[PDB]
């Protein structure tokens, strides 16, 4: 009864292994309940879950969930059954379901929820009909029972980003709050008139016969600070 | 010219109709709203200003 | 997502402006009218699955070089695609009659839609008079008055209209 | 009109009128029963290519009405929407004339002294004609569109 | 924003389903309640002014440590007499977007989420604003079914802060 | 002055003899595509001035000849470009109607790279928004109307090169 | 360039003075002296003078000296009155003609 | 400055400069110690002055910055404050020429061309100086406003 | 992720070579200036909510535009946005005043930062201007003599005023 | 380029280009895809090449930044690494133009008289460009190395 678009994969770095045996200092922190928290740490647990399905944002008092967040202490759900609350929550709805279409908010469910970046495009093109045919309640059982999510997080871990990190590097990658926010350039750019309207405050003004020219050496100043 | 009077002298008069009902929307009480996307663009909530006119309106006569 | 209510207002909390008298009016007079505007989607509803099967093989009527051997709805998973995508456009311009505008339609289904299709090889006009061939199997049966009695209801059929040509324009 | 520059040019060069210009009043006098079918498409729909084009506007220029806008109130709106009728009747003048000489010298000569002097901005007009221009192309065919659309996009080139 | 037509249609992209007759029930009792709906959000609209002058006075007279405290959170100063009206100003402007859509909508969008983190971070006080809500709430002068809608939007901005 | 009609004209008139089946046979060609260059003419006539923004914002718009120092710099020297620019669309207009490009040379080419030296007009910059204005021309006229605009855009950045 | 002579196209679009008058009122004027005569030498500006208020070049030798020396002795305003005032302009144009 | 115009006047006369010309020339190099000092008060406070002039800039027209206004977004933002930083600069140097000689062929000969083929709303910028010319002003006694604030709404007076 | 010595033995671990003895004599005058570097970070921590609230309500009678009806900064639940995001440069920024360097400041904040204020539209320019408001505020309480025996510390608040313009000509 | 000093050599003699010299600007033609694209790999690894090629030449020549040094403080290190951007950028044009003539004409005719004239030890410029040539040819194959060292080693000859 309509099996998935067969997209295919690519190029990353989560489906390989890292040899890292003893991994120093860029560990993302494994916030579980197997590992018996007390009542103050189970607390750092929620603020993980918030953290990583909403943004820092939206932690705020409306946007919290007392309900769910006395089952877990119950031991009554688990991780799993918390971070589908937190999808079929009514703040994820209103902030991050309605500002932008099906394309984009699976590029959220899988790098919020896998942990991993998506693929190529035709995964977005995959994976957006299930929204739209089930409902966001059938979108996130079946992207919560792939071999992905429970071979590395399975029924007691918060998500986490996979893999950002090069262990001989300082850079690495973006982490996945700061790559996709609440809206994109194109829902911001098509309601300039209802919404939106803001016009730009004023700039720090610079003269411009103070700026650089082709053959100045003021163009390499920063070069020069990372000797 | 005077069976035109008053009516077909006022090519303004045919839209009254309409722009009188195009522009009532988004009434502000008080001093301050129309801030339109954050900056002041007040109000004069009188009754001549309600409707646009200025001191170039009543004068006209 | 907004109905026709809320677009009102949400023009005018982002100028800061009360409502005025004449803007309460406009949406009392959405309200006396809305029994026609409920039983137009009572219809539409209601013998919705008739406006797919119609409409689905009157296209290949038009175009039968889709369901040819090498076509893009030739084969049984592409061909119960094909009924997919025309049963969710009728889904959601319902949504947007019960509304009274269209934000409902090009935020959920429009939005991004031309280049889903040119990066899957669907054809784009060709998808556009399949809706074109609902809108005719619709609004003629809006105009149907079974149960109903007679009122002058030309101006909220031409909205239902309205909402499925700026659909066909999203998708060429 | 085609017919009076077509004149006033020849005039001018001391000369009568060369088979390139009798040859298209001629063509011209010919294509006048098809221009009166269109301004008479465009004569009864001023009620909705006005209210429509000003529908356009407001939506794309809310400033213009916003409190502050030059078209603030009941009363600025409806000349704001007095201005749209006028340059809607210049246009059935152009293309009844087969040329812009009628928008030229009514609406369009020294139009910039006019609105920068009363205040009104002069690129919120022109963007009123051309919601006015979707409006009245979309009342007519394709072979019409080419003409009715192509006397606004003058008066929109002239207007800014 | 959540209006009662718009619960309708989210409802239906739950499942995915078609719109029943299970939802048309729900904007046909939208459209019974508004009517005494757009006759409250006309009154309060119109006497705007006297009632945001009014529920300033309300405060000041039950708190008088906020006109003469020093400090810039409270109304001892002309800026500060100012930002404390257009509070009132936009808590009444949220009461007729609520009438208007029918619902809770806009005041959960624009007023609730988010207040309890920026009157803590201002030194604002959640009583201040019940007793500029309070005064409006019995001193609008409506009547009847049209004062039953109003003393809903008003009593559920004061559980918020409550 | 000579269109594609004088120009065949005058080469069958300069031998002295008739109008042959080969000088016939390019007028046929010039008057199948007289219905494309109206048209083409039409529409750059409506879209002068937008065109004209157009290809000065994409090519030299923020380049440092706007800015201080550069060539075009204060208010009479961009009004001049414009004005400079305006020619360049509209005697290209000509030349694609005439179906030759004996006008440009005429009234366009010559003495003008010898005046933007004197001026001290950056000709490279100059090409550039020529082309670029090329650019947009295609954009509008179509494809085949864009070739025949075309032909003549570069004609005008061929001499004065 | 966006320049304007609104009291010179007053007086000639009602007829108060010719196109002669409103041609060396031009002439006299200071945006064309900034465009055509500061710029130039007194024997250049003799030169320009004809091409525009005579629509051709000198002819000879002796009409070079005749008008150089007008415009020796008076600058531009001597020079353009004595060009819009010969009998050259007037057998050409009297005016009404550009 | 007044220094090349009365040269440039008396120079087409054929004649020398008269006491009229010599006596201003003379009163004009004995102004330019106080000039100077006019000058310097504007040079190391642009950064007021600007900024603050598009302060009221944005207050009086919304339009211009908002979504759909020439001016909007973080980058025509800063070149909308770069050409009122252009304009104050041309101030100074009318301020020391001691006319609009500068200002007269920068930023004043056709400035309409150049604003109407970039989008801009020339209106706009007028009330963008106008913004500056109160902050300038206020920076300056009244002996001295009287001077600075009459550069300004001369490029007020050539911007419309 | 470095502190101050780990960029000193991982630059001399791709040339290869042992470190050198007047390389541990910069590493040792480092450990000197250790209990200097540990209250400015206690300074600046401790006042942390009131550098960020005061820093703001300058902000926003500077430029009031960003809080009036229709501004960015304008409602409840994007007023707790704005003083989310800069409790989020300031933590980053005692961040890379206890490690010595940059490499955690540019990293997990200012990598992207700037790419996603073009996307939500906010003014990239204004939150560089709030940024220099905390700065004005950390460098006057990194001077506070009470509770600290008095001697030298410019270089070390001189590293701190580092940070903070790093982290706003990152944004614009 | 190649193909520029191969006519002015056929220019000179009076002569047409030969074989010898038509089968190589064919040549030269159809080698310009491969050119295009190892120029483009240093193109954008400029950030690299010299910031690391900048990275041994202090350690071979800590003389030159010690006080003292030529490039000695923050200032003349931005410099110090400038006139490396510059050679490899020219090595780009020597890269795409098939020939050392962009290279020969710009940062090699009378360098010796710029850099004595500017107190550099024109030697130590020579240790510069050697270390971005082991970062260069690092990026690229062996059939590609062969190129582009190849051009910073004729740079390194002509600077000494
Ligand atoms: C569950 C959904 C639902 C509905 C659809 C309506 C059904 C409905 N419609 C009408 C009443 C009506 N319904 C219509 C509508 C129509 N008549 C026609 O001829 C057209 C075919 C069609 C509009 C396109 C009109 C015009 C009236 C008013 C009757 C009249 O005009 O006198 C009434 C009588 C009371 C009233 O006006 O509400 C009812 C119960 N109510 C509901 O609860
Ligand atoms: C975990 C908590 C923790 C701290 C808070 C610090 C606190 C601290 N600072 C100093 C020691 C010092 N602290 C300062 C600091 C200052 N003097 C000033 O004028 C500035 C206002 C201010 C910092 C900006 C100086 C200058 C010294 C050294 C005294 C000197 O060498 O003159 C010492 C004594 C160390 C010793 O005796 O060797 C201690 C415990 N260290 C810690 O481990
Ligand atoms: C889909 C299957 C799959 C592919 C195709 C894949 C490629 C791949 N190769 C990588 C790294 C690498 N590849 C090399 C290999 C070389 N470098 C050299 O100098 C030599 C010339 C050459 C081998 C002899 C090295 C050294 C790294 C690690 C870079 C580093 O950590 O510094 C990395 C970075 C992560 C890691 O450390 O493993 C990926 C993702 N990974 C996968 O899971
Ligand atoms: C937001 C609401 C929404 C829309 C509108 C949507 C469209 C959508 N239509 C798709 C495919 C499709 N759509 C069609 C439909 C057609 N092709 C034709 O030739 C006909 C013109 C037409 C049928 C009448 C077909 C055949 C596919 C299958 C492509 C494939 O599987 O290779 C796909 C790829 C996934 C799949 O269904 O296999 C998406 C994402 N998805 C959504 O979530
Ligand atoms: C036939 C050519 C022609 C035109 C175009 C014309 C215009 C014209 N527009 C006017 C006013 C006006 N025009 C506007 C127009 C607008 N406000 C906006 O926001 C919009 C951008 C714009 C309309 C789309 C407003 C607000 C006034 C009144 C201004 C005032 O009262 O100060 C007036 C003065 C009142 C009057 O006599 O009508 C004239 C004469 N006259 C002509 O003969
Ligand atoms: C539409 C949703 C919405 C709400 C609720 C809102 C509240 C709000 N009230 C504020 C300030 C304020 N509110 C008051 C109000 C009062 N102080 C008194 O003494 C009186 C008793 C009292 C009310 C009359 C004062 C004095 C300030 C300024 C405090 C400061 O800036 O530190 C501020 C700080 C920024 C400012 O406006 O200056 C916010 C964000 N803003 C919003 O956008
Ligand atoms: C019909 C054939 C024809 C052409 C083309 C023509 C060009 C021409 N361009 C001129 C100036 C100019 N042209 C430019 C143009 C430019 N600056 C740039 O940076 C760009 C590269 C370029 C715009 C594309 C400028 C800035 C001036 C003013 C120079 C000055 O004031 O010194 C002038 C001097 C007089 C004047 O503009 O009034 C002439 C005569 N004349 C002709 O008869
Ligand atoms: C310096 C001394 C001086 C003056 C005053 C002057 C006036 C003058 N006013 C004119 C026209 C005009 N003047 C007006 C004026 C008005 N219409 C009204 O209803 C008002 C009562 C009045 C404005 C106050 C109009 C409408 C025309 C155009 C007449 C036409 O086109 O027939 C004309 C015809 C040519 C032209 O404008 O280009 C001249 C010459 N000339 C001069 O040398
Ligand atoms: C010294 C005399 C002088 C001036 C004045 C001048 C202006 C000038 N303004 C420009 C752009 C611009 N100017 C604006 C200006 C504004 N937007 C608004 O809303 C406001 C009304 C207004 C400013 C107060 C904008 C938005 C652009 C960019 C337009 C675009 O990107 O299309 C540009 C093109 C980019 C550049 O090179 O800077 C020039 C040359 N040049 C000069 O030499
Ligand atoms: C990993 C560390 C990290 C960084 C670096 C980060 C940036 C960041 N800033 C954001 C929003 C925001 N940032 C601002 C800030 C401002 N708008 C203004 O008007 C002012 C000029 C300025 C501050 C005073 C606002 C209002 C939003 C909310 C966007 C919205 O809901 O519309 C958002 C979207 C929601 C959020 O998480 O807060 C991100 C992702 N977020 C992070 O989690
Ligand atoms: C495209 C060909 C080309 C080159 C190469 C070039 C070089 C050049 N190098 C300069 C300065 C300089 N160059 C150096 C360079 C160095 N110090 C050292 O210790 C090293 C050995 C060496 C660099 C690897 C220094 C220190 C200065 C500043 C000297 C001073 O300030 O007196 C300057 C003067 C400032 C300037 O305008 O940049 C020029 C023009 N110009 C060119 O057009």
């Amino acid at each position: 009864s309509i099996p998935i678009l067969k997209y295919s994969l690519s190029t990353q770095n989560q489906r390989v292994e890292s040899f890292e045996v003893n991994p120093g200092d860029e560990q993302y922190r494994i916030y579980s309940t197997d590992s018996l928290p007390s009542s103050s740490e189970v607390d750092q647990i929620i603020w993980a879950a918030y953290r990583q399905i909403f943004s820092e944002h939206q932690i705020l008092k409306s946007t919290k969930q007392p309900f769910l967040e006395s089952q877990l202490r119950f031991n009554q759900i688990s991780i799993k059954d918390f971070i589908k609350g937190l999808v079929l929550s009514a703040p994820f709805r209103d902030l991050n379901y309605n500002v932008n279409n099906n394309y984009r908010f699976v590029e959220i469910c899988v790098q919020r929820v896998l942990g991993r970046d998506i693929y190529n495009e035709r995964e977005k093109i995959a994976w957006s009909i299930i929204i739209a045919t089930q409902g966001l309640e059938g979108f996130i059982d079946t992207l919560l029972n792939t071999q992905e999510y429970l071979s590395n997080f399975g029924d007691s871990i918060v998500p986490f980003q996979r893999r950002r990190i090069i262990p001989q590097r300082s850079k690495g990658e973006m982490p996945f709050n700061l790559k996709t926010p609440r809206y994109g350039i194109e829902f911001r750019s098509k309601l300039a008139a209802t919404q939106f309207s803001w016009a730009s405050p004023i700039r720090r003004f610079r003269p411009q016969e103070q700026q650089p020219k082709a053959g100045d050496p003021a163009l390499f100043l920063n070069m020069v600070q990372e000797m | 010219a005077v069976k035109q009077s008053a009516a077909a002298k006022d090519t303004v008069e045919t839209w009254r109709a309409a722009a009188k009902e195009m522009a009532a929307m988004r009434g502000i009480s008080p001093m301050g709203e129309a801030y339109f996307g954050g900056i002041a663009q007040k109000v004069d909530n009188g009754a001549l200003a309600q409707l646009g006119n200025k001191a170039s309106s009543y004068k006209k006569y | 997502m907004l109905d026709a209510f809320a677009k009102v207002v949400a023009q005018a909390d982002a100028r800061g402006e009360f409502l005025s008298n004449t803007q309460i009016d406009a949406l009392s007079k959405m309200v006396k009218e809305g029994n026609q505007r409920l039983d137009i989607v009572n219809k539409v509803t209601s013998n919705a699955s008739a406006i797919v099967t119609n409409s689905a093989r009157a296209l290949f009527a038009e175009q039968p070089q889709l369901i040819q051997p090498g076509g893009n709805a030739y084969t049984s998973r592409r061909m119960a695609a094909c009924l997919r995508d025309m049963e969710i456009v009728l889904r959601y311009v319902s949504y947007a009659m019960i509304a009274g505008d269209s934000s409902v339609l090009d935020d959920r289904c429009l939005n991004g839609l031309r280049e889903t299709y040119q990066a899957l090889g669907t054809p784009g006009s060709s998808v556009a008079v399949a809706i074109q061939k609902m809108k005719d199997a619709s609004v003629a049966l809006a105009n149907d008055t079974t149960g109903t009695p007679i009122g002058d209801c030309s101006s909220l059929v031409a909205e239902l209209a309205g909402y499925f040509d700026r659909a066909a324009v999203s998708v060429v | 009109s085609i017919v009076t520059k077509s004149i006033v040019n020849a005039d001018a060069e001391a000369r009568y009128l060369s088979p390139g210009e009798l040859d298209r009043i001629k063509s011209f006098v010919l294509s006048g029963q098809r221009r009166l079918r269109i301004a008479q498409t465009l004569t009864e729909n001023r009620e909705r290519i006005v209210k429509q084009g000003g529908q356009q506007l407001f939506q794309r220029r809310p400033d213009v009405v916003s409190p502050g806008g030059n078209a603030y109130g009941e009363e600025m709106t409806a000349t704001c929407l007095r201005d749209l009728d006028y340059y809607l009747r210049l246009v059935t003048y152009g293309i009844i004339a087969g040329d812009v000489t009628p928008i030229e010298e009514i609406g369009l000569v020294g139009v910039k002294e006019m609105y920068s002097a009363l205040g009104t901005p002069i690129s919120g007009v022109a963007e009123g004609i051309r919601c006015m221009k979707d409006v009245a192309c979309s009342l007519l065919s394709g072979e019409d569109a080419a003409e009715v659309g192509f006397y606004f996009d003058y008066t929109l080139a002239a207007m800014q | 924003m959540k209006t009662p037509i718009t619960e309708a249609i989210a409802t239906a992209d739950n499942q995915g389903r078609f719109l029943s007759n299970t939802e048309l029930q729900a904007v046909n009792g939208r459209y019974q309640r508004a009517t005494a709906s757009l006759t409250a959000a006309k009154a309060l609209t119109g006497s705007a002014q006297r009632l945001i002058t009014g529920a300033a006075q309300a405060v000041y007279n039950k708190f008088p440590y906020t006109t003469q405290m020093p400090g810039p959170a409270y109304a001892s100063s002309a800026i500060g007499k100012a930002k404390c009206a257009r509070d009132i100003g936009y808590y009444l402007r949220m009461v007729t977007y609520c009438l208007v859509v029918g619902g809770t909508g806009p005041m959960d969008e624009y007023l609730v989420a988010g207040l309890e983190e920026i009157n803590r971070s201002f030194d604002l006080s959640p009583s201040w604003y019940i007793e500029a809500l309070q005064y409006i709430k019995n001193s609008h002068g409506l009547s009847g079914q049209v004062a039953n809608e109003a003393n809903a939007y008003i009593d559920y901005a004061i559980n918020t802060l409550s | 002055m000579q269109d594609a009609i004088t120009s065949v004209i005058n080469a069958a008139d300069v031998q002295g003899k008739y109008l042959d089946a080969n000088s016939v046979e390019k007028l046929r060609g010039y008057f199948q595509t007289g219905e494309l260059r109206v048209r083409a003419a039409a529409t750059i006539a409506a879209n002068a001035a937008t065109i004209i923004k157009e290809a000065v914002a994409k090519s030299l718009l923020y380049s440092d000849i706007t800015r201080p120092g550069g060539n075009m710099y204060t208010t009479r020297r961009y009004a001049a470009c414009i004005r400079d620019l305006d020619y360049y669309l509209r005697y290209a207009t000509y030349g694609m109607l005439a179906g030759d490009p004996s006008i440009l040379d005429e009234r366009v080419l010559n003495g003008l790279k010898e005046t933007y030296n004197s001026l001290g007009v950056p000709i490279g910059a100059t090409i550039q928004a020529i082309q670029a204005m090329k650019e947009v021309t295609g954009s509008l006229v179509g494809s085949d109307a864009g070739k025949e605009m075309g032909l003549y855009f570069d004609y005008i950045c061929s001499g004065l090169s | 360039y966006g320049f304007s002579f609104s009291v010179l196209e007053s007086q000639v679009k009602n007829g108060q003075i010719s196109i002669k008058e409103f041609v060396r009122s031009l002439g006299k004027s200071s945006v064309y002296q900034k465009q055509f005569y500061q710029p130039y030498v007194n024997s250049r500006v003799v030169e320009l003078a004809f091409r525009h208020f005579l629509g051709r070049n000198l002819s000879s030798l002796a009409e070079f000296q005749k008008f150089f020396a007008i415009l020796s002795k008076k600058g531009l305003t001597g020079l353009v009155d004595s060009l819009i005032n010969s009998r050259e302009y007037s057998d050409y144009f009297n005016e009404e003609t550009v």
